[PDB]
């Protein structure tokens, strides 16, 4: 109990934990290990304590962030009601906040008096205020906005900040602590800056900043040191605004002497001792300055002078490249280098074919030219005719870019349009350096450029906040992907960029803006760009009026040889044009003569991942020949996407372009190879095949290189396990991993990245991001990868392109932008692309895993490795000795071999592997129970039952009996002993003997004569029904086994009667039922509300006792729900997530990053005979459900003999009317079958649909006057007794039939 | 039926006078006097043309004050309805903004503009909008209906251009000479590249709307280049020292590069400049069309003696253009009037009839084995072999698609009969699917999916899509059940022709000089065999179309076949190093984009008429023939 008090500033002493990271921690692995005993079976005693424990725990969690949160919320609003002027000008709630704080002073004192936070949770009266004072301090902030826009006004780059991080930003408390985590997201670069305490006389010492610092990596930084000094004071605009100008300053003034050493001192000297801005700068000015010189002397006359400079340069590169490239420290030492590099390559290109005669002529007026003007002591950049000057941001070493010539035709028209004052417009295909090219163009010119990403949920008051920044400080903005966004947003912005326009073409320092009163100042050097993308889904077009301001500039193909060249020019090659022509040649070959798959890319940013990986292979030690080394890089790095038919082709073509080399080995990396077979032979079901270590070595090394990578690979081949395995063996050897599973689409995407709320004016968290929030803190130890899990629709996808872009930046609507950390990776075990556009296929690495690589048959040796852990006297090797034989060389015959023509569920045959598995486990778990071991005959017998069924399931008769024949051919005895025209299917393996028997026991009904009280009967197929059924329900949920049904029958082919004859029969003492229906506008929030209802607890967390009895969920029809237009239905995901894992995320509008946990449930269903107008599920949830068919009876005449018994033994007067009686139960099926056959639906008689229900239907309208009909007496109008009970027949056949 | 439309306008004069087929153009000016305060003025623009600045320039002129503007939206109502307020109180003019959105705001409208609610005189309303039907016609039914499209005749165009920037840029001079003529040039040929679109695919593969902002922006740098060279200019020789070959690349890349999608229309529009430029102002010659005075109203004059419908000569373009043109021009107007006029049936029989006749599958268990048993690109060179050789490779990759295809369409003509004489719930699909077999476009399902899956997209329902589909799978089991490798190889039938010619150039590398040719050192040429009466390296092309002129000795076509046969390319493939030429393209399509670009071949055929004659005439050598 140690704990970080605020400060003693007042009577009172307000504190928080700053070691709650490990109570969380260890708190978590804790109630791991207490689960983990208690579910082992020796763990009698512990559950009188052990529960106790684990709820105290849990609850005192929930309990302990609560209050933190609300502590947070208070430490914001402390400072601004310290104020006088503000807690005047609203009384209201500043007294509020009086009374707030006599509140939260008494919890703070009882919680001193405690001295012990587990009694301080453990009060009940804290519970109920601590979520009111939660909602009347949002709003407080409601109240508080009025002032946050005048404070954001005092300073500009605040606009770039959303709310509540603005309050913890005002609220500083101290000089260093509370904005050194801060200082990122309001400059571009520095990210450190020391503090000296200054003594003032009789005040407390000032802190004062002395240097600056950009940090990198861990320990490689650039420091930068100032003369003029920055001094804390008591506003904090002040010295915010004091170190942007000291900033400035000092950068100007160290460029102005840099700018005579550069000539003084010689090349190595000052681009050793300078920083890599000022050096670059200083490159340029000179190369500028000399190759005029030259210039001017060939016109004095014919000289050789022009010639000696260019000479000059030309010596330059061997310094520059022989050292300072090959052996270097550190890694911002590093960029720094080849930065000078790559330009000092492009110079000497220029000089060498620059035939110029004087400055004026067109060919010395087309590049990015430089001045560093004396006379008037100013920086000055110059391109055509346009001219500006340097902006003076401190960014150390950045990786800026190749000079391709069409970068050029960028930098010209740019130049161009903001002489005009316009805004670039940039417009292309995707992955043609765009966004980069705008990003460099700032970069150059010194200002610094402020990425966003625009987004459907966007609304025009955060662009007007975006853009009344951007008018203010002097920075400029793109806006990628600006045309995914409202229309009618896009027709006011219109307006806003119209005004500002005009604005800045009278020169006029004052402007006034729309919708915004109080005037605002401007200063020139802005600029607007939109990198918008020309046509897809969900994309919508410019209106006129915002057409007229952007000039076009047309990017559609890069170029891709001078780019590769110079880069292999800035690692260091020698061979650099021959490579680069085998580069280029090899990915376009490899693009148009290769098989089509959407998943493939083969554009910049693999070629670019390539060239950032070959540097360091270079840098090793190795002198061998640089085309081995580069082939080897190519060849290893585009294996993994393929599928399995192009690898022939790929290394093929690899072996055309490069025929002097052979061959050579993979670099096999020795630790983790070793390391894999260890834990694989740790589990029990796991067996190791040579297919898993190529894979799962594929990704490890995709995932040291990029951001981010998907899991491509149909259901059932292992994709999850690989992930599993691979954090495994990362975690043994030290550097630990943590993993975090969603689902995209069974959660909202305004619910996923949050919106505005659409009552109360007021903003609302989003998941994902908080999880994105909760991640990437430093000073952790995990490395979390977060899993999306689903289908791969664009429109929710396609706003993280910042993120998985360069840029890595995350950007909101509320205006809140977040930065990534190495912390965390981006992951998708997504099934397969299907509605993605090449912008997020190209964005992400990928891996392709095959249906091959894991055979069926390797899980059933897993599960073979099961059977030999403790039923092992032999039964894996007897079982066995059938099985193996006995399914590979049998599955196969079955699918087309015989006809077979009717699979009503088309399915991968995995499944059905673990299906007959799962069925064959329950079948041997009651001579498991008995410790009982059987011969070999029997077990050959058990399992021709189990694997009858389970792919005997999918079939019609005509199909069961080619089965049958079958199995008579070629398989192990079936019954013999009768076989009287009765299938396989019809009989059973008993289990006290080796028999094959059925049968349907006796049973009438209750006394009641209510149809419903006439409830049903035992039939022949319900019985087998509960037969299959009650074997996979009893089994303890194995791995494989989610212990979840489902039904196939048409529509009326007693469904809910056998399910409902099931559940009849359960025990509400310890075992519960619920049922549910499906209709096509059930939404997942619909299904969430249900289940929710269904449990009423959070058994997660040690918790329902009423629950603690076992529950099942009964849906009838899991096909209804509205499949979206892509094709991917949006309900049946959280049920697959339901199933899978359990438990969900909540939407309470309180928190948003945690799951309710279901420990137990069951599940089962039943489907209406999918194809044609019936829709399918989705395929990767076949995997997990029990399917099998349900047909008709064709018994229909001895289901309703005993109703009719029943009815008949009252009057006794039916001396031959009972024979007509059983000829009407009969004849009722007789007009049943011709009326059905004969008379069909067409779409102009559709409902002409005839079914079961219409003969029950009869039937109860049959059964009445339980003697009135005996009453004819009265009547006897020519009647016989019989006579008007046909007539009663006859109306009624009528009435139900004759209608409608 | 070409020339209906000139007949039109001739019995129009004729029967109502000539006075009706005669031009207009609306003075702004004029029109303001119609414009009571209590009547607005509407506008239904198009795309590519705006009147907001004249409005607010003729408010800058007559009226005193800038006009306040409001665009439409979401919440803007009471923003609207308060500077509305302000403008009755005071008589200012309101300029709403995109109407054709947010139209709940329109029906309020009417009730404000009312003889109840007085306003003060001198203010007037302007509103905005596009095509939404849904739009309640309280104000359709009172207001002023004005459009402003861009004018149509070259002339017309011409003549507009000339009342945009005028009396003040062709006043303030400061020389008569030299950069008069500029701005001639430049106006000339912002006339022409606009209206050259007229035509079709031949003049532009795709619609750009070039307007005026372009023009100022080049007067804009143009002026800055000349006053900041004559600054230094103490003297003229002949009027200016110009260098102008930057001028070029400016208004070839910077100006007019921003709405250039294609490849090919960047050296297009390159060539454009150099023919009208030529490079230098002559000051005595004849345009190609005539040559100016330096007067005002001199120009006004030259305007009104050009011809009202020119030749497409003057373009450099074929006369035969005008012909297409015409016929389709012709083919919708009278389906206009046509409209103001006041299935499950046999056709169902008709498909079911159908589907019994296009050709079964090729199980993949019997194709793998037919691939693998014979293939060679050479009897004599090599063995029978599957995988090795790049066609066979090709022949099975055909294969597979061709199927893939196959058993969709067999599945859905069958699905689409079995809902009816068969029984399924009916699906909106399949009813589109029988809507389409009705009319002739096939269904959607065979062409397109969510994102592209584009197959043999062609117009009739069977009259060339099955034929079409049937030749493919003819030509493909040729080459299959027989195995051999037929002469004359039909370059439409495959999917992708791309393949087909890598393939050609890794066997060439492989067969011959194997290693003395590299991969990267072989480069691609066409010998285009002269020949019609007829192995070697190469393939034989059947089926190849040109448009505009003979395969050698090439001239001008004649009235009719504008689409020609194209002879044996036979092509040839060459290591590298081991201007009288010019270079066509190649498009699977008559669509004409940057996508089905297969491949450029060099064409030396020219005698006395230079390439760039050809590249304004636009030649080509498009694939199919639609
Ligand atoms: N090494 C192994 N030995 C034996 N069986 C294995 C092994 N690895 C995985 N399996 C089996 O393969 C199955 C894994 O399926 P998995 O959950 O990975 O599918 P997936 O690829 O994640 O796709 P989806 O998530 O759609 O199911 C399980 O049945 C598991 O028992
Ligand atoms: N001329 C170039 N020099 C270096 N890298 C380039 C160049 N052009 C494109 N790139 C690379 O392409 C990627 C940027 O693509 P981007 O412009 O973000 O695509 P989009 O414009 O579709 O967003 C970066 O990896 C960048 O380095
Ligand atoms: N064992 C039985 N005894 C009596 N009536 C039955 C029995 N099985 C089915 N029925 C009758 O047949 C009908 C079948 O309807 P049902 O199976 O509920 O439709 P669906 O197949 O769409 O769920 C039931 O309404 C029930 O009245």
């Amino acid at each position: 109990f140690q704990f970080g008090i605020w400060g003693k500033r007042d009577v009172p002493c307000m504190l928080n934990g700053l070691i709650v990271g490990t109570i969380l921690e260890r708190l978590e692995e804790d109630q791991l290990q207490l689960s983990t005993f208690n579910s082992q079976r020796h763990v009698t005693p512990f559950k009188a304590e052990v529960e106790n424990l684990i709820r105290t725990f849990s609850d005192v969690n929930d309990t302990l962030d609560m209050w933190v949160k609300v502590q947070k919320l208070w430490t914001s609003l402390e400072p601004v009601f310290t104020g006088g002027d503000i807690a005047r000008q609203m009384p209201l709630q500043a007294k509020q906040f009086q009374g707030i704080d006599k509140n939260w002073m008494k919890i703070m004192e009882k919680a001193v008096e405690t001295k012990k936070v587990i009694p301080c949770c453990q009060n009940d009266m804290l519970k109920d205020f601590l979520p009111d004072l939660n909602r009347k301090l949002e709003d407080c902030q409601k109240m508080l906005e009025a002032y946050l826009e005048g404070k954001r006004k005092k300073f500009p780059r605040f606009y770039f900040v959303s709310n509540p991080t603005l309050l913890k930003i005002l609220s500083q408390g101290s000089e260093p602590t509370s904005i050194q985590e801060d200082f990122e997201k309001l400059f571009d670069a520095i990210t450190k800056v020391t503090f000296e305490s200054a003594k003032d006389k009789k005040n407390p010492a000032l802190k004062q900043i002395t240097q600056i610092q950009q940090v990198i990596g861990r320990n490689e930084e650039n420091i930068s040191l100032t003369g003029y000094y920055v001094k804390c004071e008591g506003n904090i605009e002040d010295w915010l605004k004091k170190l942007e100008q000291n900033m400035q300053q000092t950068l100007k003034d160290i460029a102005s002497a840099a700018a005579q050493q550069v000539f003084q001192v010689g090349l190595k000297e000052f681009v050793s001792s300078q920083a890599s801005q000022i050096a670059l700068l200083g490159l340029q000015i000179l190369w500028t300055s000399k190759v005029n010189e030259g210039l001017e002397r060939l016109s004095r006359n014919e000289r050789n002078a022009m010639d000696i400079k260019r000479n000059e340069i030309k010596e330059h590169m061997n310094i520059l490249s022989s050292m300072c490239l090959e052996d270097l420290n550190g890694a911002v030492e590093r960029t720094k280098v080849e930065t000078l590099v790559t330009i000092q390559v492009h110079q000497k290109d220029i000089s060498m074919d620059l035939k110029c005669k004087d400055v004026n002529d067109f060919e010395w007026q087309k590049q990015t030219r430089i001045a560093w003007k004396t006379d008037i002591d100013e920086c000055i950049i110059s391109i055509t005719d346009w001219d500006s000057p340097y902006s003076y941001e401190f960014l150390g070493a950045k990786e800026r870019l190749c000079i391709t010539p069409l970068t050029d035709r960028c930098y010209i028209t740019l130049a161009q349009a903001m002489s005009m004052y316009y805004g670039g417009a940039p417009a292309g295909p995707a992955g043609t350096g765009k966004t980069e090219t705008v990003k460099d163009l700032g970069r150059t010119l010194g200002v610094f450029v402020v990425v966003t990403n625009c987004s459907d949920q966007h609304r025009y008051r955060d662009m007007a906040k975006i853009f009344k920044g951007l008018v203010q400080s002097g920075l400029w903005g793109c806006f990628d992907e600006f045309n995914r966004i409202d229309l009618e947003v896009l027709s006011v912005v219109a307006m806003q960029v119209e005004s500002i326009t005009t604005a800045r073409k009278q020169h006029m320092k004052k402007f006034m803006f729309p919708e915004e009163e109080i005037e605002i100042e401007l200063i020139p050097t802005v600029s607007y760009f939109i990198t918008m993308n020309p046509g897809y889904a969900g994309r919508q077009e410019l209106p006129e009026n915002l057409k007229v301001l952007f000039r076009g500039v047309s990017m559609m193909v890069p170029d891709r040889e001078i780019i590769i060249k110079v880069k292999l020019a800035s690692v260091g090659y020698l061979q650099i044009d021959l490579l680069a022509k085998k580069f280029n040649v090899l990915y376009r070959l490899c693009e148009e003569q290769l098989s089509k798959q959407r998943h493939y890319d083969f554009g910049l940013r693999n070629i670019l991942s390539v060239l950032r990986t070959a540097g360091n292979t270079k840098r090793q030690e190795i002198k061998s020949d640089e085309e081995m080394l580069l082939m080897r890089s190519l060849r290893d790095m585009n294996l993994s996407k393929l599928v399995a038919d192009d690898i022939p082709l790929f290394n093929g073509l690899l072996a055309d372009i490069f025929p002097k080399l052979k061959e050579v080995p993979k670099k096999l990396y020795p630790d983790v190879e070793k390391k894999i077979p260890e834990e694989i032979n740790a589990e029990s079901y796991l067996i190791n095949t040579p297919s898993f270590q190529l894979k799962i070595i594929q990704l490890y090394e995709t995932c040291l290189v990029r951001h981010g990578f998907m899991l491509v690979g149909p259901t059932g081949s292992g994709k999850s396990t690989i992930m599993k395995i691979l954090t495994e063996v990362l975690t043994k050897l030290g550097s630990p991993h943590k993993i975090v599973i969603m689902n995209p689409k069974a959660i909202t995407a305004e619910q996923m990245y949050g919106v505005k709320s659409e009552i109360s004016d007021d903003w609302i968290p989003g998941v994902f991001s908080t999880i994105w929030a909760k991640s990437n803190n430093r000073a952790l130890k995990h490395t979390t990868w977060i899993t999306c899990d689903g289908p791969v629709d664009a429109i929710w996808i396609e706003n993280l392109n910042t993120v998985l872009d360069d840029n890595k930046i995350l950007t909101l609507a509320n205006g809140e932008r977040i930065a990534m950390t190495e912390n965390c990776k981006v992951v998708f075990e997504v099934e397969n692309l299907n509605n993605a556009s090449p912008a997020t296929v190209s964005r992400c690495g990928q891996v392709y895993v095959s249906p091959t690589d894991l055979g069926y048959e390797a899980v059933i040796e897993g599960w073979i490795r099961n059977r030999k852990a403790s039923g092992r006297a032999e039964e894996s090797d007897k079982l066995g000795n059938i099985l193996r034989k006995y399914l590979i060389n049998m599955r196969f015959i079955e699918l087309q071999s015989k006809e077979c023509k009717e699979p009503m569920m088309d399915t991968s045959p995995v499944i059905s592997v673990i299906n007959i598995l799962n069925l064959l486990t329950g079948c041997l778990q009651y001579f498991v129970q008995t410790q009982r071991t059987l011969s070999e005959q029997e077990y050959e017998k058990f399992i021709v039952y189990s694997m009858a069924w389970a792919i005997g399931g999918i079939y019609e008769a005509q199909d069961r009996v080619r089965f049958h024949e079958l199995l008579l051919a070629k398989n192990a005895p079936i019954p013999q002993k009768g076989k009287e025209n009765e299938t396989v299917f019809d009989y059973y393996v008993s289990q006290d003997y080796l028999d094959w028997k059925i049968c349907s026991p006796e049973e009438w009904v209750p006394p009641q004569s209510l149809q419903f009280s006439q409830l049903l009967l035992p039939t022949l197929d319900s019985f087998r029904a509960e037969m299959l059924l009650n074997f996979i329900l009893t089994q303890p949920k194995s791995h494989t086994c989610s212990n979840s049904a489902l039904l196939i029958g048409g529509s009326g082919t007693a469904k809910t009667s056998s399910v409902l004859l099931y559940c009849n029969k359960f025990d509400p003492q310890k075992m519960l039922f619920k049922r549910t229906n499906f209709s096509s506008a059930t939404s997942p929030f619909m299904f969430q509300s249900t289940i929710e209802a269904e449990c009423d607890f959070k058994v997660g967390k040690e918790f329902a006792p009423p629950g603690n009895k076992m529950m099942t969920i009964f849906i009838d029809d899991m096909s209804m729900p509205f499949v979206n237009k892509w094709g991917d239905q949006i309900t049946l995901e959280l049920v697959r997530q339901l199933i899978e894992t359990g438990g969900f995320y909540m939407l309470d509008k309180t928190q948003r990053g945690n799951q309710r946990k279901m420990k137990n449930l069951q599940y089962i269903g039943a489907m209406n005979h999918p194809g044609g107008g019936r829709n399918d599920i989705p395929n990767r949830l076949k995997r997990q459900f029990f399917i099998f068919n349900m047909i008709l009876p064709l018994s229909i005449e001895g289901i309703y003999g005993p109703i009719i018994k029943h009815m008949f033994k009252q009057k006794y007067f039916s001396d031959s009317t009972y024979k007509v009686i059983e000829s009407l139960t009969s004849a009722t099926i007789a007009l049943w079958n011709k009326v059905k056959s004969t008379m069909l639906p067409t779409p102009a008689k559709f409902h002409y649909v005839f079914n079961m229900r219409e003969l029950s239907r009869i039937f109860k309208g049959i059964l009445t006057c339980k003697k009135d009909t005996i009453n004819d007496a009265p009547k006897s109008m020519k009647i016989k007794p019989e006579l008007f009970l046909v007539g009663l027949w006859r109306h009624e056949a009528e009435r139900v039939l004759a209608d409608k | 039926n070409d020339r209906t439309l000139i007949a039109t306008q001739n019995f129009i004069s004729n029967v109502l006078g000539k006075e009706f087929t005669d031009p207009i153009s609306y003075p702004i000016e004029g029109i303001w006097q119609e414009s009571s305060n209590m009547d607005p003025v509407l506008f239904l623009l198009s795309a590519g043309a705006d009147p907001t600045s004249s409005i607010d320039e003729l408010a800058k002129k007559k009226k005193k004050f800038p006009c306040e503007k409001v665009s439409m939206g979401e919440g803007q109502e009471r923003v609207a309805r308060q500077v509305i307020m302000k403008g009755f109180v005071e008589g200012g003019w309101v300029i709403l903004q995109n109407c054709h959105l947010g139209l709940k705001f329109m029906e309020e409208i009417e009730t404000l503009v009312s003889p109840i609610n007085q306003i003060h005189e001198d203010f007037r309303l302007w509103i905005t909008c596009e095509q939404h039907p849904k739009f309640p016609l309280g104000l359709l039914q009172k207001t002023l209906k004005v459009t402003n499209e861009p004018p149509k005749g070259l002339k017309a165009g011409l003549y507009k251009t000339f009342t945009t920037i005028i009396t003040q840029e062709f006043i303030d001079k400061v020389d008569h000479s030299n950069w008069r003529s500029l701005i001639f040039t430049i106006c000339f040929l912002h006339s022409i590249v606009i209206e050259r679109k007229k035509f079709g695919p031949l003049g532009w593969c795709v619609p750009y709307e070039y307007n005026y902002s372009d023009l100022e922006a080049s007067l804009l740098y143009i002026e800055k280049y000349l006053t900041n060279l004559m600054s230094t200019p103490q003297p003229n020789s002949h009027n200016l020292p110009i260098s102008m070959n930057v001028v070029r690349y400016m208004i070839c890349e910077v100006q007019y590069g921003g709405r250039i999608t294609d490849d090919l229309d960047r050296e297009l529009f390159i060539t454009y400049g150099e023919t009208y430029l030529k490079d230098g102002i002559f000051g005595n010659d004849y345009f190609f069309p005539q040559n100016p005075s330096a007067e005002l109203i001199k120009y006004q004059e030259y305007i009104a003696k050009v011809p009202t419908v020119d030749n497409p000569e003057v373009f450099g373009l074929h006369s035969n253009a005008d012909l297409t043109f015409r016929l389709k021009e012709s083919k919708e107007m009278i389906n206009t009037v046509m409209e103001t006029r006041p299935r499950e049936e046999i056709v169902q029989d008709k498909a079911k009839d159908m589907l019994k006749n296009l050709p079964p599958d090729y199980n993949d268990v019997e194709v793998r084995e037919l691939v693998s048993k014979l293939g060679g690109p050479n009897p004599k060179t090599s063995t029978e072999r599957g995988m090795t050789v790049p066609l066979n490779i090709f022949l099975y990759q055909e294969v597979t698609r061709m199927q893939r295809v196959i058993g969709l369409v067999r599945k859905t003509l069958q699905d689409t009969i079995l809902a009816i004489d068969g029984q399924i719930i009916m699906t909106p699909e399949i009813l589109e699917a029988i809507n389409a077999i009705y009319d002739a476009k096939v269904p959607n399902s065979w062409l397109y999916d969510p994102s592209g899956a584009e197959i043999s997209w062609l117009l009739p329902n069977l009259g060339s899509w099955s034929t079409s589909l049937s030749d493919r799978n003819k030509q493909l089991n040729d080459w299959l059940r027989s195995g051999q490798r037929p002469i004359l190889f039909w370059l439409t039938g495959f999917f992708n022709p791309q393949g087909f010619l890598t393939g050609m150039k890794q066997e060439v590398t492989r067969n011959h000089k194997k290693e003395a040719w590299s991969l990267d050192d072989v480069v691609y040429s066409t010998t285009v065999k002269e020949r019609e009466k007829e192995p070697a390296e190469g393939v034989y092309i059947k089926g190849l179309y040109l448009e505009g002129c003979k395969w050698s000795k090439n001239g001008l076509d004649d009235s009719d076949p504008k689409k020609i046969f194209a002879d044996l390319p036979i092509l040839h493939v060459s290591a590298i190093n081991k201007s009288n030429t010019y270079l066509c393209p190649v498009y699977k399509y008559p669509k004409r984009t940057d996508k089905y670009l297969i491949f450029r071949v060099g064409l030396p055929c020219e005698g006395s008429n230079n390439p760039s004659h050809w590249k304004l005439r636009g030649v080509a050598l498009l694939c199919s023939t639609e």
